[PDB]
């Protein structure tokens, strides 16, 4: 019992109180790793508790390296602490709210083959018919695809089904390409493209470029690279509790927690719609579209030290002009920093060359803005508000006369027809003009073919700025 | 974490907000987003149109990820002993975003609640340590009597 | 009715349960009265048993992080 007399010589918790069943088992520890070094001093020792502490956290971390990192946890952390990315940002107080379903990339497209037409699908009944096509339901702003779309055939015939499904609900469905998409296996080598006007015009790519073509891709947008969801932990930085973990991170860039950027893109959709209740302010690293606060991890390169870029590539100006004629709603991110930006929203949808005739380089120009997707935003809304405004409005007494008056008082809420007005004008009220022609239907009398003509307020992208010298003015 | 107040009444209830705050706003039919996607570590088994959406906002963020049970089960590398070709299964039950973190990740595998309990073992050592010169004496009376010190090892 | 400013109390702590139980339940009644309980802990809190070998504690972080 020599155990129990160096418990009760030790007069902090000798008289068996509180504490002594634990410190019983710290001195029986410390004996069994003892003999790999026979030592006898105290302040050694509390240096060779530390030495076994060290020792003890590369047993620990080696294996706290290896539960983690999965490719089933990592990718299921992803997607749900990405999650709450998208919910941190969004302040719910100003008139928004997300649901969350639970489906599987590969059930989709089975519950789009379930169906004979897309109006009986499984998809469609959450979408449309439970939020949109519902009375007094709050209907569905964009779908955001937490995915990572090939460019085969079950990933063609996906988007072929959720462009036809974005074009009934009104609601774009936003995702993401994955790396494989651009055929390239491993992310951090997209710069190294030197021509990918070329790489589409494959035929590989004959699912995606009569995809393109398509009138229903119009509510079809595909997001950025990647983007960091969590700094890897630290004994300094980032602790945890009662532990000290340095979590080692390789040279392989796929054990940081990369999320998926629809969540991002749709952190934007909603920051512009907290502040002035409309959404075509997404395109703008100082007006609505800088995806800010993002990880950062400052690590020793060979020599310097550098910080590992939140998205995977730096996105050159060219590169995401270039991703910008061809769809893709790219995140440049701004090096040596946290921050990043969106520089243009255009969904998949080619701008149809029209001949050139008065009325077809006219109707070209018109067709360019159905297909950038902020513009179609500012008319989902339309189609949303107004769903709803002539739901109430049934079994009324109205008249033909009354239907042109209940819209045309109503919509002049949201135009401001005027050539410079203020800032937040211009955001408040995003139309510019709107006409609303109100017909009948004969044979059947009292239905009504209105049609609702808006136009919006034009943004900021490209000049020339062509310098030269005068010497005298 | 809750300040002690009183009972409300007609008087008036100061209560020191340690906190700071912040503020709201509304809309019409809210822009609601249907965010879509493998939130679960497997594939359900009931069809599509039966299963139900949820939603979330920043309070009820806790609840929606403790009602969904993510358990996810595999079989990782073992690193815990001097086997390269060893492997290990774990259990993993999520109830709060802190579950991600290692101190609650290390709590549900048993290997590693022996090793923490390990830790903190050796974390109640170092405070009587070396306050106390009279340890020494006594390791070197274990390193005299060798055959005490190994029958108390086992206990 | 003249309000009350701090309580003043003329204790030796322990870190035992029956005096963190106290202090939990004058936290809560520090919290209420807007007073704050000021008292002291004793020799035995810093676990000396005799008062004068203070000074003598090299490192007195790593005395509160213990169980």
């Amino acid at each position: 019992g020599s155990l129990l007399d160096e418990i009760m010589a030790q007069t902090r918790c000798a008289p068996s109180e509180e504490g002594y069943d634990i410190a019983k088992k710290g001195v029986a520890a410390f004996i069994e790793n003892l003999m790999g070094s026979q030592h006898s001093a105290e302040p050694v020792n509390k240096s060779l508790v530390d030495q076994m502490l060290v020792e003890l956290d590369k047993k620990i971390s080696a294996q706290m390296d290896e539960i983690l990192h999965n490719s089933q946890f990592q990718a299921m952390e992803s997607a749900w602490r990405g999650l709450k990315l998208f919910v941190d940002r969004t302040d719910f107080r100003e008139n928004n709210k997300v649901e969350i379903l639970h489906v599987t990339k590969d059930e989709l497209l089975e519950d789009f083959e379930f169906a004979p037409e897309t109006a009986q699908s499984g998809l469609y009944k959450h979408v449309y018919s439970a939020g949109y096509g519902q009375f007094g339901g709050e209907p569905v702003g964009a779908i955001i695809g937490n995915y990572a779309f090939t460019p085969s055939t079950p990933d063609m015939k996906l988007l072929q089904y959720m462009g036809a499904l974005g074009a009934m609900a009104h609601a774009p469905f936003i995702s993401s390409v994955g790396p494989e998409f651009f055929g390239i296996d491993s992310f951090e080598e997209l710069p190294n493209i030197k021509d990918l006007k070329s790489t589409f015009e494959s035929p590989k790519y004959t699912k995606w470029r009569s995809l393109r073509e398509s009138e229903d891709a119009r509510y079809l947008g595909l997001t950025a690279p990647r983007f960091l969801l969590r700094v890897p932990y630290d004994p300094i930085e980032n602790p945890v509790k009662s532990f000290n973990y340095a979590e080692n991170v390789s040279a392989s860039h796929e054990h940081y927690l990369w999320g998926n950027t629809a969540f991002a893109f749709a952190t934007r959709l909603t920051d512009s719609f907290a502040k002035y209740r409309w959404c075509p302010n997404i395109i703008g690293p100082q007006s609505g579209g800088a995806v800010e606060d993002l990880p950062v991890h400052v690590f020793e390169s060979m020599g310097a030290l550098q910080s590992k870029i939140p998205t995977e590539v730096l996105i050159t100006d060219r590169k995401e002009f270039e991703l910008a004629e061809e769809g893709f709603i790219a995140l440049t991110m701004r090096k040596g920093s946290d921050n990043a930006a969106f520089f243009s929203a255009n969904s998949i949808q080619k701008p149809k060359v029209f001949p050139n005739t008065k009325e077809g380089k006219e109707a070209e120009t018109n067709y360019k803005l159905g297909t950038q997707l902020p513009y179609m935003m500012i008319i989902n809304r339309l189609a949303h508000y107004v769903k709803v405004l002539q739901r109430e409005q049934i079994g009324a007494w109205k008249e033909r006369q009354d239907l042109e008056r209940e819209l045309n008082s109503w919509i002049k809420q949201y135009v401001a027809d005027q050539e410079n007005p203020p800032a937040d004008v211009r955001s408040r009220r995003p139309l510019r003009a709107a006409r609303i022609e109100v017909m009948d239907v004969e044979g059947n009398p009292g239905w009504y073919q209105v049609s609702l003509s808006v136009r919006p307020h034009f943004k900021y992208m490209g000049a020339n700025f062509e310098l030269s010298l005068v010497g005298r003015l | 974490s809750k300040e002690g107040s009183v009972a409300p009444k007609e008087r008036i209830n100061i209560k020191y907000i340690p906190a700071t705050g912040d503020a709201q706003a509304e809309v019409e039919l809210p822009l609601k987003t249907l965010v879509v996607g493998d939130f679960k570590g497997h594939a359900e088994q009931t069809p599509l149109e039966e299963r139900a959406t949820v939603t979330v906002d920043k309070n009820n963020f806790e609840a929606v990820m403790r009602e969904s049970e993510l358990k996810i089960t595999a079989t990782v590398k073992n690193k815990l002993t001097d086997d390269e070709n060893a492997e290990l299964p774990v259990e993993l039950n999520f109830k709060s975003l802190a579950d991600f973190a290692p101190d609650a990740v290390a709590s549900q595998v048993p290997e590693l609640k022996k090793l923490i309990e390990l830790r903190e073992a050796l974390v109640a050592l170092k405070g009587p340590l070396g306050n106390i010169p009279a340890f020494r004496e006594r390791l070197q009376s274990l390193l005299n009597s060798e055959e005490s010190r190994e029958k108390l090892l086992a206990e």
